[PDB]
RNA sequence: UUUU
RNA sequence: UACCUUGAGGUGGUA
RNA sequence: GGCUAAUCCCCCAUGUGGACCCGCCCCUUGGGGUGUGUCCAAAGGGCUUUGCCCGCUUCCGGAUGGGCCCGCGUCCCAUCAGCUAGUUGGUGGGGUAAUGGCCCACCAAGGCGACGACGGGUAGCCGGUCUGAGAGGAUGGCCGGCCACAGGGGCACUGAGACACGGGCCCCACUCCUACGGGAGGCAGCAGUUAGGAAUCUUCCGCAAUGGGCGCAAGCCUGACGGAGCGACGCCGCUUGGAGGAAGAAGCCCUUCGGGGUGUAAACUCCUGAACCCGGGACGAAACCCCCGACGAGGGGACUGACGGUACCGGGGUAAUAGCGCCGGCCAACUCCGUGCCAGCAGCCGCGGUAAUACGGAGGGCGCGAGCGUUACCCGGAUUCACUGGGCGUAAAGGGCGUGUAGGCGGCCUGGGGCGUCCCAUGUGAAAGACCACGGCUCAACCGUGGGGGAGCGUGGGAUACGCUCAGGCUAGACG
């Protein structure tokens, strides 16, 4: 499985608003939202100062930990990056962005990444035409990321591709909400990527 | 006595043969003699079946016993069209 | 039980006698030949070269010598008989020998 | 009897550098003075003449320094930071024009002997030639 | 060394030794206890230490551990060993494993339970 | 193509065949230092031309016995015991230096 | 005197 | 096995 | 003992041709030509019956497979240093397809070794696999190549081919049958049993596909194979839900008794809907064959799937497994209680003798997740056998000193050779694997296609600075 349990409190151990829920984490709720220290008996007290370890452990939680991806498969994409040309930093967030759970939510066809997750393994979701139903699923560039008309008249496929009417959407991206369907343009560039995370600290938690 | 033959080289239920020249007497699988096309049942690929007329000519000329199944295909890929 | 391939083993047995027998009569003629060779007879030892000559070759035909060993006979034999007629000798019949 | 005269030299010029000194005699031979050649186009050395020590060929080798140096210890840097010999007699070393290594990024040079002739690395490798790597300098 | 002397003699490569004649370099061996008994540790620690004499199927004779609060092995149980050393007790190389053979696991054990071999308890 | 190798001859005790002692030079495969091995071949001499100290050349050849597959192509240079007496006095050597100590 |  | 005495012990003392 | 057929065996003939002796020619190891002499061939069958099919004989060549030989490379111990009689070579002979002490007779007295013979230990080798920055270390299971073996040992017969796993003979051990004389056996084939062990599966389906043997063909045979089964053993993919939801339930835990924690976690509302059900339902399979055409090219037609009612497609539809390790430092995660050098922990350092973040438990936390730990083993870190890449005054390490053999190393100038070395071209470097790209299965694992690199070695040509060799010269080393 992936993860399911306790989430605004991974928020609070990363000391910063990872968005798992869309909604609400944005509302004065998201618990990072008043009550930013770590979950557990101890998050009040005083913090220790980090070994250089801890860091890059709790930089690379950070950023796996707002994909939803295991381990696993987290670090498989990694070795992928580093093993394929181009900076590896830059080339991992790519690869992560590439996901197909994680464009649903780009394109907004979805509130979280959990949502979107659900929505392709339920097949609401189609690419090109067929649909997938592979969260992991890789899009390359030019792919139509859509809604399976069949799944067009669900209430919370409406809901939300309506919120998605005069929003802007990521530049390597495109959305035609009308017709319910997206373009994966580009490779997001890792500046049109603004996470909160310093990948060059990842890359030197897989170097150790 | 050379022949050319099959081999079978995809997977369990995605079987990928190649059209190849061997001794009679070597495993399907084994050591060919050279290979002169592939071929895919299942077409999976709009290129599902090259020959090689050239050489499949060559061994033909020089014994080489196609197998009835090796046959129909080097056939299909005009190694015996005259006309 | 009972695998009919004891079949191949029951001809083996009188292949083997047939071989057999063709080889012995070689020998013992070739051996006749260089006998009377070393002997000076040339007219009939040649005349029995000849027939081992003969012997060897057919045996060939078959499986019984085949191949170069029916030659290398031939050979050894012509050679060892031409040699000893160096005693005289003088090859009559050269009902082999080319000289 | 010198055991390894190339060495000799190259520690000859090693050596008389550390203490700065202007010049340094090294008993001459084609082979050394093929080497010098290159030290001073390359620019190690202010270059090199021919004397005749007590009866005797030599080559004085005119070393080249930096300049003066602020604070304590003024002696200049060393513009041969680096001269090592290499291949040796007991462990001779070739390489292929494939093989030729690069000396500091480029920033120095390895002297290698070739049928082409005595020359570095830049030129072994344009002249399209490998061979027995002489020495590393920098 | 100089060149010619390694190209003489060369370099001499490193054996490694064994640290559990478990033999055929075997994950574990299965034995019988020959003798159940306490030990006195060394060093600085001080205790009553349960041990085993066991009589291996690899044709040895080896004490070893008991781990856990409480066992419950006599001169002719069946034991499955694992190899561990105690550092307490020069001798002991070799841990039984619990929960295998006439090893009960460690009873009342609710953390490290894969060690110790006890089921989860049917806790609700 | 046939091997050809040279040496010296350095034994007649036999009819019709001598010993071809022939170096051998190469980098050593881990110490690149350059290293001279050499190994003794027995080639065949039908009319007993070459003696002792005549480098000679061996071609690689069909079987005249067992331990002797080589014939002598040719005369490269003749006389030059310099060589077998090395070859000689390393054999000489081994003398003693067994239980008590070869001959220095 | 053992151990800190 | 308990108390003396140790920080806790050994020995030793008091039943 | 008797009868009998043939593509069974034999004799004569024909001699394209071929084999052998002798001579000669060209070649050069026994290659090719030629002359005389000698010797040597065959099988018939089927018919859509005067022709065509299958087949037979001799010869030359092709193709594929293979034998033999050679250079180089291939683990540990020198507490193994000397070894050798078919042993090394020779002449003749035997033997084979063929070279050869392969074997024999005869003669010679040789052959091998510190560059490690001989002996002992261990071990199938490789493409590759794992690790490593690399050099290197370790390894050789699956798959592919080669080798070897088939109860242990020896042997030959038959054949193009075996010294023959499911052929033969003999000796040995064991099992079985035995009228005690004598017989039968050989799963290291698929599956299965039992024994050993920490441990390794189904006495399964099918011959449909690929491949093989025999057959003109139909077709037969095929435990090879193609599939299914069992085991998280591995890898990859997927789920146990998604959104909302209190300044915050209860319980449990801590408490400076104010409160803090588990916690948006649950409850609960709404949404989707793994399982499960209904319907449909596959590629893998078009050849062989038959018909037309000349049994050719070419066109036409028919038969055929174990997997499988499986995959996949459509419809319906349920909130629907979580566990394991760890929290003194190394090393990410801390408090209460219990215990009292006990019971216990422990990879190393160490922790427990009444305040224990180290013992057991609990709350809480970190890590990973159908796994998680443990044990064993390999490489790493370990420049800790150091070639890359180490050392030896006192840390471990200079031999008690000399003389000197082998060996390693070698001053200056010139010339020859061109062995090392370097360069160009070319051959080789199988496939698989690895890398790159694209492509097929919804993804991936897995697989397909294409691309690129590549040391080593062979061949041809070339260079000559350095090393080497030969020749000449010198005087700075050395010696007198
Ligand atoms: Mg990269
Ligand atoms: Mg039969
Ligand atoms: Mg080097
Ligand atoms: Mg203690
Ligand atoms: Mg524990
Ligand atoms: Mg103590
Ligand atoms: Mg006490
Ligand atoms: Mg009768
Ligand atoms: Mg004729
Ligand atoms: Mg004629
Ligand atoms: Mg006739
Ligand atoms: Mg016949
Ligand atoms: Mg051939
Ligand atoms: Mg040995
Ligand atoms: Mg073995
Ligand atoms: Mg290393
Ligand atoms: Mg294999
Ligand atoms: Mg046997
Ligand atoms: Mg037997
Ligand atoms: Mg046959
Ligand atoms: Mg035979
Ligand atoms: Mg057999
Ligand atoms: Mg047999
Ligand atoms: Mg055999
Ligand atoms: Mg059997
Ligand atoms: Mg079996
Ligand atoms: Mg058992
Ligand atoms: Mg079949
Ligand atoms: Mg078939
Ligand atoms: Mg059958
Ligand atoms: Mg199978
Ligand atoms: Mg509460
Ligand atoms: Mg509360
Ligand atoms: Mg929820
Ligand atoms: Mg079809
Ligand atoms: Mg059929
Ligand atoms: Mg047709
Ligand atoms: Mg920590
Ligand atoms: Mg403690
Ligand atoms: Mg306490
Ligand atoms: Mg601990
Ligand atoms: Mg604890
Ligand atoms: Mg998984
Ligand atoms: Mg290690
Ligand atoms: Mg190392
Ligand atoms: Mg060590
Ligand atoms: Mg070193
Ligand atoms: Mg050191
Ligand atoms: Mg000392
Ligand atoms: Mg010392
Ligand atoms: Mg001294
Ligand atoms: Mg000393
Ligand atoms: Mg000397
Ligand atoms: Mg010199
Ligand atoms: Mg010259
Ligand atoms: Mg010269
Ligand atoms: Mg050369
Ligand atoms: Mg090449
Ligand atoms: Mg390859
Ligand atoms: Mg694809
Ligand atoms: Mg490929
Ligand atoms: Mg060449
Ligand atoms: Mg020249
Ligand atoms: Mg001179
Ligand atoms: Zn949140």
């Amino acid at each position: 499985g992936r993860y399911i349990g306790p989430v605004c409190r991974l928020c609070r151990r990363e000391g910063v608003k990872l968005y798992l829920k869309g909604e609400r984490c944005y509302s004065p709720k998201c618990a990072m939202e008043r009550r930013p220290y770590p979950p557990g008996q101890h998050g009040q007290k005083r913090a220790r100062r980090p070994s250089d370890y801890a860091v890059r452990l709790r930089e690379k939680q950070k950023l796996r930990r707002i994909y939803g991806i295991s381990e696993r498969q987290f670090r498989n994409l990694f070795e992928e990056a580093s093993k394929k040309k181009g900076v590896t930093g830059s080339v991992f967030l790519g690869l992560l962005e590439s996901r197909l759970d994680n464009v649903v939510y780009r394109l907004g066809f979805a509130v979280s990444r959990r949502q979107a997750r659900q929505l392709v393994r339920h097949g609401h979701i189609t690419v090109n035409g067929r649909r997938v139903d592979l969260p992991s699923y890789r899009v390359r560039p030019g792919d139509e990321i859509a809604v399976a008309e069949k799944s067009r008249n669900l209430e919370l496929i409406r809901q939300n591709l309506e919120a998605m009417k005069g929003r802007k959407v990521g530049p390597w991206l495109s959305l035609d909400v009308e017709g319910m369907k997206g373009k994966f343009l580009r490779l997001p560039d890792r500046e049109d990527l603004a996470l909160p995370v310093n990948e060059q600290l990842v890359i030197e938690f897989y170097s150790r | 006595m050379v022949k050319i033959r099959l081999a079978r080289f995809g997977s369990k239920h995605n079987p990928h043969y190649r059209i190849v020249v061997t001794d009679a007497r070597r495993k399907r699988d084994g050591k060919y003699i050279e290979k002169i096309g592939y071929y895919d049942p299942r077409k999976t690929t709009p290129d599902w079946l090259k020959v090689d007329v050239e050489r499949a000519r060559y061994w033909l000329s020089v014994g080489a016993q196609p197998t009835d199944t090796a046959r129909r295909l080097l056939r299909q890929a005009g190694v015996f069209r005259q006309e | 039980r009972n695998l009919s391939a004891l079949k191949r083993h029951r001809q083996s047995l009188k292949r083997r006698l047939r071989n057999k027998a063709k080889k012995s009569a070689i020998k013992t003629l070739s051996k006749k030949a260089i006998q009377l060779a070393q002997e000076g007879k040339a007219e009939e030892a040649l005349k029995i070269m000849r027939k081992a000559e003969s012997l060897i070759d057919k045996a060939a035909k078959g499986s019984t010598l085949h191949k170069n060993a029916a030659a290398r006979r031939k050979s050894r034999l012509m050679r060892k008989v031409r040699q000893l007629l160096e005693a005289a000798g003088a090859p009559l019949i050269g009902g082999g020998l080319s000289a | 009897m010198l055991t390894d005269p190339i060495a000799d030299m190259l520690t000859r010029i090693r050596n008389a550098t550390r203490v700065y000194k202007e010049s340094t005699d090294v008993p001459a031979s084609r082979f050394k003075e093929e080497i010098l050649r290159i030290l001073a186009r390359e620019g190690f050395i202010k270059g090199y003449e021919r004397v005749d020590v007590d009866g005797k060929p030599y080559l004085r080798v005119y070393l080249k320094y930096g300049p003066r140096r602020q604070g304590p210890d003024p002696r200049p840097e060393q513009v041969i930071h680096h001269i090592r010999r290499i291949s040796k007699p007991g462990r001779r070393v070739y390489v292929g024009v494939k093989e030729i290594p690069r000396v500091r990024r480029g920033l120095g040079i390895a002297i290698l002997s070739t049928s082409k002739g005595v020359l570095t690395d830049r030129e072994a490798r344009k002249l399209g030639v490998g061979g027995e790597l002489i020495c590393e300098v920098w | 060394p100089t060149i010619n002397q390694l190209v003489r003699k060369g370099r001499e490569k490193v054996r490694k030794k064994s640290k559990v004649p478990a033999l055929k370099g075997a994950p574990f061996r299965r034995g019988v206890c020959t003798v159940v008994r306490t030990v006195t540790p060394k060093k600085p620690n001080s205790a009553l230490r349960k041990v085993a004499k066991v009589r291996l199927t690899s044709g040895y004779e080896v004490t070893a551990y008991i781990p856990g609060e409480g066992h419950n092995l006599q001169e002719h149980s069946v034991v499955l060993i694992r190899g561990g050393r105690v550092k307490d007790l020069p001798g002991v190389r070799y841990h039984i494993v619990r929960g295998v053979y006439d090893a009960a696991g460690v009873k009342d054990r609710k953390k490290s339970r894969s060690k110790y071999g006890t089921k989860k308890p049917k806790e609700a | 193509p046939k091997k050809v190798l040279t040496g010296v001859v350095v034994s007649d005790k036999m009819q019709k065949t001598v010993t071809v002692l022939v170096e051998r030079q190469f980098p050593h495969p881990l110490y690149g230092k350059v290293i001279k091995r050499s190994k003794k071949y027995l080639a065949h001499d039908p009319e007993e031309k070459y003696k002792l100290g005549d480098v000679v050349e061996i071609i690689e050849s069909r079987p005249i016995s067992k331990r002797k597959r080589f014939r002598v192509l040719r005369l490269v240079e003749s006389g030059r015991m310099d060589l077998v007496e090395k070859y000689l006095i390393r054999r000489q050597n081994y003398q003693s230096l067994s239980k008590r100590g070869g001959k220095a």
